[PDB]
């Protein structure tokens, strides 16, 4: 109920996380012999 | 210059079953597995030298250092009286 005032701030920042996406090369194109 | 294999868009066509091996899917499977070998036996995958090929190598170059002398010394005994 109501038997005690919480006061607001700054949350406490996550650990960071990241949207870049990642490329990866092409595998070689299969070499003759 | 062509390489290709493009995706078959025909249901009624030829499926491929019962493949063989080629040249490349052996050379292929025979470097995985001495790439396995060598993240077991080391603690190495990036293969930049395999000391397990050159020991491998080695004795068979005694084994066939063996076999060339055996033939060598089988005709030496033929020709000569």
């Amino acid at each position: 109920m109501s038997r005690l005032i919480f006061e607001h701030q700054r949350r406490l920042t996550p650990p960071t996380t990241r949207k870049g996406t990642i490329t990866i090369e092409p595998p070689p194109q299969l070499p003759r012999v | 210059f062509s390489s290709r294999t493009p995706v078959n868009e025909n249901p009624d066509g030829v499926q491929y079953r019962r493949g063989f091996v080629t040249r490349h899917q052996v050379s292929g499977w025979r470097f995985v597995m001495r790439r396995i070998a060598s993240g077991v036996a080391l603690h190495d995958t990036r293969m930049l030298v395999d000391p397990l090929r050159t020991q491998s190598r080695a004795v068979l170059t005694g084994a066939l250092i063996l076999v060339t002398g055996l033939v060598g010394c089988f005709i030496f005994s033929l020709f000569r009286p």
